[PDB]
């Protein structure tokens, strides 16, 4: 599942892989066969574990905000400040 | 030409009337794939290629999409999505000589099956054994080409059949060759059953300012309807509009 | 690189004709303009025999015309010469010279006025 | 002929980026404002394209190194060369590239382009021998340097040259000569767009489509690739002493198409103006799923285009004996 | 058909400058600037040292130079050594499409 802002606003995206463990993210999508543009989303510093799945590309923020993009399982995404996707 | 080097000839800038052939000879096979023969008269063709060769009668069935055999695997492979026709006729009076005619050849052995419409003219010694052939024929080393050897007293399957297969492409390009349907006067801005360049349909014609590249003959709008077409006689680009607007 | 090979010496008799060859290697004669030379001891060189790159011809000085002719075989890359009516005056050594057709890159058609590459020559002598 | 023009040593090739280049028209039907998706052999975006300094100058003593090695054709070849001097003037397509099997040869001379399909006994170092013949005062072009002998010729195509006559630079500019070669179902397809480039170093972040040019019915197997260079004699200067065919410099680029799914966009005039590679990035996959370039804010489920089969494996039982079909079919009595 | 004037009696000390002169008619030397000199050792093939008056080919040292102004042409030898004592010629293209030579010059160290 791709979580994105408007294309006019930005081109940055985040990806949720549904109902899989984060350590099994490279195994599930087989990032060895994939392009490096997919492999940078396969494993990175911005990795979060949710009940819905493993979310890569959004930085976890302890501060709670109102939901505008429903990720699921109680986690929500927003494009905030220079500009990044926060979960 | 023989089947291992099948002669391919482009045909262009003409009208293809099948009637002329009627008197000369009758064809044993006229299977057309992708087109119907009864509508073969009323179509323009963008580019036609005739592939001419001679095979045996029992191999006549092998000239077809999705078939295998001697000729289909090692000599001449037709594509799966083949928009063309196959013509075959017996030639015992022509291609058979008393005592045997050995001009025509076929490829009995090959390493792999042929990809569609691929010609192999190689005569290299096929390796049928573990040891290398080293360019010398012997046991487990065979020449790839073998002769037919037609005889006048041979059986029907063994008689020579001349096969020409015509490959078409329709309604995607300007048509250099077309069928023998008499052209009539063009009437615009009215509902009419028009046949323009192989496009048959009932509709209303409209003059519109649409520019076509020279390689683009037929124009399709959004949701794949044919909005525009280039008339062959007059190079104006003509918009196609429905007979009834249907908003009643 | 560009090596010119000669036919060696040919001693003759007065009144006869002398046949000489010049073989190229590493480069073809169709791309090479060739000049001939009549080197003799005690006297400077004189220009008898050349293929003008500018003129698609092979002309010689006024003193030596008709007495000598030029035939060229481009198949074997061998350059030939017929002399005629030599009566005890041919005491000289014949160098085969050549130069570039047109110097510069392929668009350039600029002419070359040179006799750059030489051979070992042929020491003909008439007694 | 067939002399050694290359040295005994070579250098590793340079690698640079294909900044979203190499899209071509996959259909001849005019389409206006249609975001039509099409699956075909396309060059992947942001992929390694192999820079080949065929002739590289370095200082003074190291004059030039010559290298034009044979390459596997693979699925297809994206060829781009940005040399103003018109050094690159042909390609040879084939299998053995020998007289055992036939091969293709496109030679683009100034007067006409000649495409011949014969069994060509190519030289080890193929090139076009430009030279000057004193007889017609003509720098004439010799083809014998390409191949030793041609036999069993099956095709011949003569038409207009397609390199813009090697002119139109107007100073401080370069022309990017792009080409795409595809061999499908017995047909050879060549696509080509030539554009003025300002940066002489690498590919433009700019986008252009490759118009269909020719569709020759070659009918040959094509597993290997090489290009034809134009070289002049090294006896160019008076007193210079080199017989080698040394000339200019060539910096062509070779990229390999791979099967991919793309969403080409056709503009009002019928011109592709943008395209999206489905497997390139998660966002591009979202654009492929929604079939629109503008993606609204939110979460979207996307279908698979990212992964492709790398190879193929077959597993059959351990079987040694051949079947007695010769026993059944060739029986004396049925 | 004519011949160019060369002073056949020249000599000098090593490491000293000698100018070798070639003078000819307007018909031959006068027509063009294409006069080229040589370096023929006795019983050896001649070498080309300068072409088109001054342009010298690759493989010759800086010691050899030449200039032609008006009609008379000159070859200048500097940094003389013991191997340069040889017989030298000047050769000029004429309007009659002929490359006439000179009598030749003998330099002795
Ligand atoms: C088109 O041409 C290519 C190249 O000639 C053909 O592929 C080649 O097929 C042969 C025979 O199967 C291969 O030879 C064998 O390869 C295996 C390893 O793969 C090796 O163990 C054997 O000793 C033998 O060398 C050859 O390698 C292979 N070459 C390539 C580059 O794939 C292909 O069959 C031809 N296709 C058609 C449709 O004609
Ligand atoms: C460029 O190639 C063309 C190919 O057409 C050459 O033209 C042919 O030259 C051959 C051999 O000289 C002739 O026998 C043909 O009659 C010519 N064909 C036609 C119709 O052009 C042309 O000579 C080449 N030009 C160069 C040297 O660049
Ligand atoms: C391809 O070329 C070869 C060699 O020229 C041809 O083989 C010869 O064909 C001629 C003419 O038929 C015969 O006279 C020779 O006896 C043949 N030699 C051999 C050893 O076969 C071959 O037929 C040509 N093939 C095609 C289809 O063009
Ligand atoms: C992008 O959004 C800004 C602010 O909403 C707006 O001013 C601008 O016109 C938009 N651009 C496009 C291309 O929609
Ligand atoms: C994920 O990891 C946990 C341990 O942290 C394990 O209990 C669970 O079974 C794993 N689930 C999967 C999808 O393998
Ligand atoms: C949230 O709190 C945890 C407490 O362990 C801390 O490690 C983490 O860095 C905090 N993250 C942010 C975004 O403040
Ligand atoms: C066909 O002929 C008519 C008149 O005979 C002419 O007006 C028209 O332009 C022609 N069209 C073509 C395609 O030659
Ligand atoms: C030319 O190259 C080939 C292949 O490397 C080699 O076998 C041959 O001996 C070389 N010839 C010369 C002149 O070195
Ligand atoms: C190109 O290949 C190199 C290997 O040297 C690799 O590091 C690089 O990531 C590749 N380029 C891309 C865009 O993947
Ligand atoms: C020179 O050109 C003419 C006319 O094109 C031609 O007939 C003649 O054969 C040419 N000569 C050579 C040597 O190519
Ligand atoms: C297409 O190109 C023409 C010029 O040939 C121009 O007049 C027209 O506005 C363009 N239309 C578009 C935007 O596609
Ligand atoms: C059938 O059997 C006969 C026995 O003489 C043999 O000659 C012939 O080649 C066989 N045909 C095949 C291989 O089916």
């Amino acid at each position: 599942s791709v979580i994105t802002p408007g294309t006019n606003t930005s081109n940055q995206v985040a990806v949720l892989y549904q109902d899989v463990n984060c350590t099994e993210v490279p195994v599930a999508i087989h990032a060895d066969q994939l392009t490096p543009t997919w492999r940078v989303y396969s494993t990175g510093s911005n990795v979060f574990q949710t009940r819905a799945g493993c979310l890569i590309g959004a930085e976890h923020v302890n501060n709670s905000y109102e939901c505008d993009i429903p990720i699921g399982a109680g986690i929500c995404a927003s494009y905030q400040t220079s500009q990044s996707i926060i979960a | 030409a023989s089947v291992y080097a099948w002669n391919r000839k482009r045909i262009s800038n003409c009208v293809a009337d099948y009637s002329v052939l009627y008197n000369s000879a009758s064809f044993s096979t006229f299977k057309c794939y992708g087109v119907s023969p009864t509508k073969l008269n009323d179509l323009c063709f963008t580019n036609v290629y005739a592939d001419s060769f001679v095979i045996r009668g029992d191999e006549v069935r092998q000239i077809a999409p999705g078939q295998t055999g001697k000729i289909a695997d090692y000599n001449y492979k037709l594509p799966d999505d083949f928009t063309g026709c196959v013509i075959a006729w017996n030639s015992n009076n022509l291609d058979s000589k008393v005592g045997g005619n050995y001009n025509y050849l076929y490829r009995l052995f090959r390493k792999s099956n042929l990809k569609p419409f691929e010609r192999d003219i190689s005569t290299e010694i096929y390796q049928a054994g573990s040891t290398p052939c080293n360019g010398v024929e012997g046991f487990n080393c065979y020449f790839p080409l073998q002769s037919y050897g037609f005889q006048p007293t041979n059986g029907v399957g063994y008689q020579p059949y001349r096969v020409v297969v015509l490959s078409f492409e329709l309604l995607h390009a300007p048509a250099t060759v077309c069928g023998p349907k008499k052209s009539t006067n063009l009437v615009k801005n009215k509902c009419v059953n028009f046949n323009f360049n192989g496009l048959t349909g009932t509709g209303v014609l409209t003059e519109s300012n649409k520019k076509f590249l020279p390689f683009q003959q037929f124009g399709r709008d959004i949701a794949d309807t044919t909005d525009a077409v280039r008339d062959p006689q007059t190079l104006e680009i003509l918009d196609i509009t429905p007979c009834s607007f249907g908003g009643v | 690189q560009v090596q010119l090979v000669q036919s060696g010496a040919e001693v003759k008799k007065p009144g006869a004709s002398v046949k000489v060859s010049c073989k190229v290697s590493g480069y073809t004669l169709i791309e090479l303009s060739m000049h001939w030379v009549r080197q003799a001891p005690g006297k400077g060189l004189e220009w008898m025999g050349g293929f003008d790159p500018e003129d698609a011809e092979t002309i010689y000085a006024q003193k030596f015309q008709g007495r000598v002719t030029m035939t060229e075989d481009t198949s074997t890359d061998t350059a030939y010469m017929e002399l005629s009516s030599l009566r005890s005056e041919d005491t000289a050594v014949y160098y085969c010279a050549t130069g570039i057709a047109v110097i510069g890159p392929p668009p350039s058609t600029y002419y070359y006025y040179g006799m750059d590459v030489w051979g070992q020559g042929t020491t003909v002598t008439v007694s | 002929q067939c002399v050694n023009l290359t040295t005994r040593t070579q250098l590793p090739p340079a690698y640079t980026n294909s900044f979203t280049r190499g899209v071509y028209y996959p259909d001849k039907v005019f389409r206006s404002s249609v975001l039509h998706s099409t699956q075909d052999l396309f060059l992947p975006f942001f992929s390694n394209v192999t820079w080949f300094h065929a002739i590289h100058v370095s200082g003074t003593n190291g004059t030039k190194r010559f290298d034009n090695p044979v390459l596997p054709f693979n699925d297809g070849v994206y060829f781009a060369s940005t040399e103003k001097s018109n050094i690159i003037r042909g390609w040879i397509f084939g299998t053995t590239l020998d007289s055992k099997t036939q091969s293709l040869l496109i030679v683009n001379n100034a007067t006409n382009v000649v495409i011949k399909v014969c069994e060509f006994q190519f030289c080890n170092d193929p090139f076009l021998g430009v030279y000057y013949h004193k007889n017609n005062k003509s720098w004439m072009e010799s083809e014998f340097r390409v191949y030793s002998s041609a036999n069993n010729c099956t095709f011949e195509y003569v038409s207009q040259p397609f390199l813009m006559d090697l002119e139109g630079k107007q100073g401080n500019f370069k022309n990017l000569r792009e080409f795409v070669f595809k061999n499908i179902d017995g047909y050879f397809k060549i696509y080509s767009k030539h554009t003025p480039i300002n940066l002489v170093r690498d590919l433009p972040q700019g986008f252009s489509a490759l118009e269909p040019l020719v569709d020759l019915p070659i009918g040959i197997n094509i597993t290997r690739f090489q290009t034809l260079l134009a070289l002049h004699r090294s006896y160019l200067t008076p007193g210079d002493s080199s017989s080698g065919w040394t000339a200019g410099a060539a910096a062509y680029y070779v990229g390999y198409l791979q099967p991919r799914t793309f969403l080409l966009k056709y503009n009002e005039n019928g011109t592709i103006t943008d395209a999206v590679d489905c497997a390139l990035d998660p966002l591009s996959e979202t654009k492929c799923t929604l079939k629109s370039f503008t993606v609204e804010k939110g979460i979207y489920q996307t279908s698979n285009f990212r992964v492709q089969p790398t190879e193929s494996i077959v597993r059959f039982p351990n079987i040694t004996n051949l079947c007695p079909f010769g026993e059944v079919f060739n029986a004396t009595r049925f | 058909q004519s011949a160019l004037t060369q002073p056949a009696s020249v000599s000098g000390s090593p490491g000293q400058s000698i100018t070798i002169s070639c003078t000819g008619t307007s018909s031959d030397v006068g027509g063009y600037n294409y006069v080229s000199w040589y370096q023929q050792h006795p019983g050896k093939a001649p070498k080309l040292m300068i072409y088109d008056v001054s342009k010298r080919p690759s493989g010759v040292s800086n010691r050899f130079s030449g200039s032609k102004s008006g009609n008379t042409a000159s070859l200048t030898i500097s940094g003389l050594q013991a191997e340069d004592e040889a017989d030298y010629y000047c050769s000029s293209y004429t309007s009659s499409s002929t490359y006439v030579f000179g009598t030749g010059t003998k330099v002795t160290v």
